[PDB]
This record gives C-alpha cells, structure tokens and sequence, in this order.
C-alpha cells in the first residue's frame, strides 16, 4: 500500500487491445500503448498559495484518460506496474 | 547392393588399394543411404574414419566459464531445454520469465540465439557458478536464410517453437511449451552436439520430404550439397575420412585417389555395375 | 547531526536488490539504482508568499518514493552517503 | 461518454473542404486540415489562485476556431476521433 | 606493473599468476567489483623484484594441487594444438608454472661466425630433445 503526496494520483494503465474493429489483430509498433488507466490511490489535495488545501476532483474507482510525458513516472509495487503522475496530466474521466 | 561389391568398386577405382575400398564400404554401411561422406587431410600415417551421429553444428560456447568438466574442457548438460531465439539478445530483461520457469523446473537450459551481448552473458555466467541455473549459450549456425532453416530444423528435431518477431511472438511471453528437450548436450570450443532429442517421427519425415523436393528443384551443386548435408543431419549421419601420408605430394595424390573411389562407389550404387 | 532548511528532506536510499522474483541474481546495468529511501532529517516547512510557514507532510521514519534528477543531491556525511532533495521530489509514502 | 476535467473542452474536427471558391477540387497537401470544430462537452471551469472556479465561456453546441499545437491532444472514442485541448486554445466562436 | 600478453593469452597468464600466488582475479565478466575486494582476493608471495623490463615472483604461496591441475589442463590443450607457435606458447606457460626457463647466449667475434655457431647450437639442442624422447642408435 502506497499513498500519493498532495495532488498526485497513482494509476495502472489498461492492457493494449489486439483486435481493432474486427478480427484483425495488431502486432508490433502498430498497437500503440493504451492511454486509459484505472485510479488506485489519490492524494490529499493541491496546496494553494495562501495555504489551505482542496480535494481532488478524481475519485478512486473511475477511469481516466491522460497524456504520457516526462511528468508521468512508472514504479514497481507488488511486482506490478503502476504510474505515479500529477493530476494536471489527467485529461478526462470516462462515464 | 552388397558390401563386397561396393568394396570391389572402391578398390578398383583407387588403383587397386584394398584398404580404401574397405574403409569406404564401412563408411557407407555406418552412415546410411541418406548420409554424406567427405575426405580431408590427416595428421598421422594411417587412414582413419570418424563418424558423427546426431546433429552437430560448428558453434561453441560464448564464455569459457560455462565449463563444468575441466578434465575435457567441455560443457555437458543432461536432459536440458533448448530455447531457440531467432533474434539478437543484449538485455537480460527479456529472459526473466523463461529463466525463472526453468529454475523452478530444476533442469538445465541451452540458449541457441543469433548472439548474446555482454550484459546477458555476464548474468548467465554469474548465475551458473552460483548453482541457481545450469545455462549454456551458443550461436545460431549459418548466415541468412539457411540460418533460419537450420533453426527450424533444430526446432523440429527437439520438438520446440522458434521465437521470432516475423511470426508474431515475443520472447517474454515464451513458456515451457516453446522449449525443446534433448537427452544430452555436449559443447566444445568449436562444435555443439545434440543427442537423442525428443521429436515425433512424422515431423522429421515430413521435413526431410520437403527438403528432398527442393533438392530436386536445385540448379547449382553447392546448394544441392548443402541440402544433402541438412538431410544427413536430420535423418542419417556424417562421416569424415582422413588421409594419412608422410609428405604433402603423397597426401595430394592419395587424396585424389580416395575421392575417385568415393565417387565411383556412389555411381555404382545408383546405377549398377558392368 | 544534520538539519535541513525550509522544505528539504535528507534521506538514505536502500540497497539495490539482487534477486528478482526468484533466485536469478541481477548484475551490471540491469540492477537500476533504487528509488526507495528512508527519511532521516526533515525541514521546518516551506515559506509561503504571504510569510507564514506550514509543516512538512513527510514525517521522520517513513519510507518515501522519489524521482532522481538535478534537484536531488548526494552528500557524504559521517562516512555515509545520504540524499538531500526538496519536498516536490517526494512522490509517495510507503504504508 | 467522457466529461472534460477543469478548463478543458472536447471538440470534433470538421471535414476538410474539397471544392474551394468554385468547382476546383483540392487534393494533397493543398487541402490544409480544418481549424473549425464542434464542441461536445465542456469542463466545469478553471481553478483560480484563491480557490473558487469560474465557468467556461464556451457552451456546448457552438462552433469554435482553435489553434493546433502541442497542447491539443487527439483521442479515439467510440471509434471516432476527437480533440482534447484547453480552453485557452479556443480563439473565437462562430455566430 | 602491466599484465603480460594481449587478449585471451593475457587472461590465461593472469589466471596462472592467480593459481601460483593463491589469489582471485577481479574481473567484471564473472561478477565482482574491485571495490568489494577483500584480503582473500589478494595473493601472497615471499619476494618480488621489478626492473625496467622484467618482473619476477619468487616462492609464491599456493597449495600444489591447483598447480598440478592447471599444468595438467594445459598439457591437454597442448595435445590438441595444431600450429607450433601455439604449442610453444603453452610449453612456455607450463615451464613458468612448473619448471624453469634457460637461455644460452652464443659468443663469437663477428656476425658470420655468430650465425654459423648459433645454427650449430640449435641443431645440437634439437638432437638432444629427440634423443631424450626416443633413444639412440
């Protein structure tokens, strides 16, 4: 169990789909890495300039869409891959 | 068809040399109808016959530290797995699943790959001497399409699956089902031999049948002799005759006589005698 | 003893693991430097724009997750190597 | 169904025009990608420094003109391509 | 001092010195780092003399069985050697590990006399080797 700091969220990305709009399976560089993940850990909140802290909009259990970049980090917990990344890199939440 | 007539033909073609005929008859009897026989220069004064059974390719170990039997300087593995990697391996991160699975299995492993770089080889040699896994690594024989074909041949003989990117499989997803098995593997500085490998016969007969069809559809003699050597490796045997002579001119003259005798015995078998 | 200033925290990083999910021992560039450490010194707190100071979220004794970079610094105190870095370099707290 | 987070807006790009100022059809690099789109959903709004949130000026159903750049992200939802981008990239609203 | 040889023979010579001195070769290809070296990885001797050109190690501390094992190994790859150059290199190695090395300098007033005498001495040395290995008539 790990808890993020402030406005960070820990997610795990979904497995890359093989078939695409039919039975055609994609293998190699064609199957781009999925940019949809499942939130597991949510931090306490971002710190404002004046000092008080406000809760995050993303809640544990939702599905998020993010943009991969330099701010996103991958680390191994329980022999599993998770992403520790800032909330500003969250784009939208599915449903 | 009998061995006596083959001895007589080999004797007559070698300028009435009984020993040449007897040696060639013994070689043809031992190697089989699908085997090959070659002639090379010797080191002593007497002719000698060395016959190789099973599959041998001219690739040795990639690191002398793999040797567990320094008495002969050879790596001996009993009932190992054969991992046929049709790709260049430099990073150890790819081999972790299969190595852990084989370590759980408790029996040795052999890597036949295009090459192994410094990091993966270092990890393998570190692990071998610690007693964790018994791993030996050798190069894939040949260059180009023939290398692919001979990897496929070893897969058919050993009952395994070639791990290649061009088919759509990754080495990280390999399991024990993609690994072949054998009875003994002996590796030297120069040659690797696989002895008594497990494989259902129908696959071998089918493969040698196909190889015979591209044998019939071959133009150059070089391609035909390479294909015949492949058939000998899969099904028959390979025999080598060394010629002994005191000097070099005598060696050349005797070697030419022996080649004449070998050609004549082949022709006499394939069409008969008058 | 060493005490930091403002929002800096001094940690010692854990030794790199050799065996990974079994008896396989990793040697060379394969065993990447560990990104888990133990906090030893904690600063007083970050200074806000208006002037008052707020305490650190990380407490002494916890295990932290950090990202190596230019802001992280290594110092050889009392014949023991330690890492000096700001709070923003802290990603998550183990347990 | 996906909802933008904070000040982001989801748009779909209009099809590139072929005939321009008459019957002449444009094919190849001549037909530049359209910079007009249709908004589908609008986020809650941007977060200010002090803490409250302001609703975004762009409403759902209007036609917008935007600038392509690094801040705009393309996402494939429902086997359809949409653009994920901030509100600051919106230049003007048609009618 | 520098390690003798160039390439694999250099590795063999380093391993031979390790066997003679009772030490462990520190190499990356087997998996130890020189920082983690201890006193057990260091060999021992009795006396070392270094000059501008030659280094000598005298009365190294090592259990014999390693020396006989190494020289036996070397004579097995001696029997499996083709070129005379390789065979004489391995013979030099066996001489260093177990026996000795002698050098005979030929003395003559001029160069033609020196060459003639040197050829005679080489003939004599070859004949003594052959007479030892097979006998005389």
């Amino acid at each position: 169990n790990i808890r993020p700091l402030h406005d960070r969220v820990i997610v795990k990305r979904k497995e890359v789909e093989t078939k695409s709009a039919g039975g055609i399976v994609l293998t190699g560089s064609a199957a781009a890495k999925s940019t949809r993940g499942e939130v597991l850990a949510v931090g306490n909140g971002r710190i404002l300039e004046n000092g008080e802290v406000k809760p995050l909009d993303v809640k544990v259990g939702d599905i998020v869409i993010f943009n991969d970049g330099y701010g996103v980090k991958s680390e191994k917990i329980d022999n599993e891959e998770v992403l520790i990344m800032s909330e500003s890199d969250i784009l939208a939440i599915v449903e | 068809s009998d061995s006596k007539a083959i001895a007589q033909v080999g004797t007559i073609s070698a300028n009435s040399d009984e020993t040449v005929g007897k040696l060639i008859a013994e070689a043809m009897d031992k190697v089989g109808k699908e085997g090959v026989i070659t002639v090379e220069d010797g080191t002593g004064l007497q002719d000698e016959l060395d016959v190789v059974e099973g599959m041998q390719f001219d690739r040795g170990y990639l690191s002398p530290y793999f040797i567990n039997k320094p008495e002969t300087g050879a790596v001996e593995l009993e009932s190992p797995f054969i991992l046929l990697a049709d790709k260049k391996i430099s990073n150890i991160r790819e081999m972790l699943p299969v190595l852990e699975a084989v370590a759980k299995a408790g029996k040795p492993l052999l890597i036949i790959a295009e090459d192994v770089e410094g990091e993966a080889l270092a990890t393998l040699v570190v692990n071998t001497m610690r007693g964790i896994v018994k791993v030996a690594a050798v190069k894939a024989p040949g260059f180009g399409d023939r290398r692919k074909a001979m990897l496929q041949d070893i897969a058919t003989l050993t009952g395994g699956t070639v791990i290649s990117e061009e088919i759509g499989m990754e080495l990280e997803k390999a399991t024990l089902e993609d690994l072949g098995q054998a009875k003994r593997v002996v590796i030297n500085k120069d040659t690797t031999t696989i002895i008594d490998g497990v494989g259902e016969e129908a696959a071998i007969q089918g493969r040698v049948a196909q190889i015979r069809q591209q044998i019939e559809e071959a133009t150059s003699d070089y391609d035909r002799e390479k294909l015949q050597e492949r058939v000998a490796k899969l099904a028959g045997g390979v025999a080598v005759i060394k010629v002994g002579a005191a000097t070099e001119v005598e060696m050349k003259e005797k070697k030419a006589r022996v080649e004449d005798a070998l050609h004549a015995t082949r022709a006499a078998v394939e069409e008969g005698v008058v």
